[PDB]
């Protein structure tokens, strides 16, 4: 399975999904500054819109354990 | 690891496979369970940041903590060299050079060089350094894995 | 803990995983069962006060009882050092300082520090001392556990 | 699960409560003596009405083993 | 494998049969998972081409990929041959031979000869050669076996 | 539970019955004169009737293997 099918459900817990991504990230051999890109990048755009929705609130410069507590009730 | 051998000299040994298993077995079982750092503290008595890097290279699952413990790592490796800076001039050719965060997390060093910094009169303990970043990352993930 | 060597001087070795895994699993199999005492103390010959907070810390479950014992030995610490005052003037320089009840506990003191005290000539038997307190802690859950 | 939200059942032996909250308390990592204040305070607030009317009537200077032997009919 | 004896010199010393298994039942369980990867490269810590023959040799299932492993393995070899030439003239009476692809991918040297190379002065770690092969090999699969 | 509480059933072999007793015995700490005290007291008094009978005719001075080889087939 390719990174770009990795999404989220629409009921799926987005912690599921963080731990799918970072997994096939896992088998992603490039270059770091890529795999940086695709960090704040895809994560984000495949997200289901209730998250998607709360993450645009956190704004830039989040880290991860206040991504993973901010869509934790969706 | 680098143990003692009978002779009286700090020399390197492999790490066993049972060992390996039983790392893998505690995280199968426990997953981010407190246990877990006494277990893993043990466990890493007289252990290389090499097989530290393989210790955590093993892992399978949990992938979301695997890279919040990178990235902790990274920024306590981070915080090393800032802490740190590099010391003054060329290095001496009787002399050894100083470690950055990237040779304690094991990257930029080789083993021969692992062995030359702690084996070496007065000892630099990078084992003890990176364990610090992996329980105090442990903690953070501990914290955040609390339901 | 600490062994024998070949040679014919006491040196510390590591404990072993399987002797580590027998320990966990005697406490999964039989709790607070007395077959647990003659066991302990059989599988703490040789052991340091190190040693047994890390046979301690890496219990998991019964955690009533774990604090219970934690909380009688810091009380058979804190009898310690009412019991043994501290020693008149400064420490000698050519000998080594009096232990307390948390240097026997493991807690104030270091492995280097725990060996001094046991290999020197006299001896003493700061293992011994804990050993009794953890029998003792291990009575009172005993007779507090029977229903 | 945070600390506050460790309570006793209306029919839950103290025992196995008492067992939860060192286990939580495991998982706190405060300085000691606000891990006392917790000790004395929240352990006995979110003790049931029946243990809690009991342990009241220990006073003050109790210990565990007391405790535990205090509320084992209820 | 060839280790280091007691003595101070490196000497052959056959492989265990629960490293064996413990190779088999990886491979079992994770078939083509990434961690395979940390995993066969400390169970070939100072390991020969010869063992590295064995352990391959010994797989059951996963014919697919044990075919293009080996037909990778040919053209890292081939590829060996061809970056490096035969050298100038006969081989020294005084000297021993420079190794070929085949003699790194263990097929054309013997046992005392993998011994010759590796434990004379300087040393050439053919193993290393080879391991990397296997782990460009393993990238490929764990690329394709990608679902 | 306390080694009063400990007591032969009305169908339950002595045999099994005198386990219980050196098990719950083999928890007590005291004196080895009041556990010798509490081996020829409480041992035939929480004794059941059938056997109890049995163990009176015994008299004084029994020792283990003739009371369990006595009350066998009570």
């Amino acid at each position: 399975t390719s990174i770009l099918d990795i999404r989220q459900g629409p009921k799926e817990p987005f912690r599921d999904y963080v731990d799918r991504f970072y997994k096939t990230l896992r088998a992603e051999q490039a270059s770091q500054e890529v795999k940086n890109w695709m960090t704040e990048t895809l994560l984000v755009q495949n997200a289901n819109p209730d998250c998607k929705t709360i993450l645009k609130a956190l704004g830039p410069g989040a880290t991860l354990e206040e991504m993973m507590t901010a869509c934790q009730g969706v | 690891p680098i143990v003692q051998n009978l002779q009286g000299q700090m020399v390197h040994q492999a790490i066993s496979p049972r060992t390996l298993n039983a790392w893998v077995k505690v995280v199968e079982e426990k997953a981010f369970s407190p246990e877990v750092i006494p277990m893993f503290s043990a466990l890493s008595e007289g252990a290389t940041p090499q097989d530290l890097n393989t210790m955590l290279n093993t892992v399978g699952g949990h992938q979301a903590a695997m890279q919040m413990l990178k990235e902790t790592i990274n920024e306590e490796a981070a915080e090393w060299d800032r802490l740190h800076p590099v010391h003054a001039g060329p290095i001496a050719p009787g002399q050894m050079r100083e470690p950055r965060g990237s040779d304690i997390a094991g990257t930029t060093s080789t083993l021969q060089e692992q062995i030359g910094w702690m084996t070496h009169n007065p000892p630099i303990p990078v084992g003890e350094i990176y364990k610090r970043w992996i329980i105090l990352g442990l903690n953070k993930i501990v914290r955040m894995y609390s339901p």
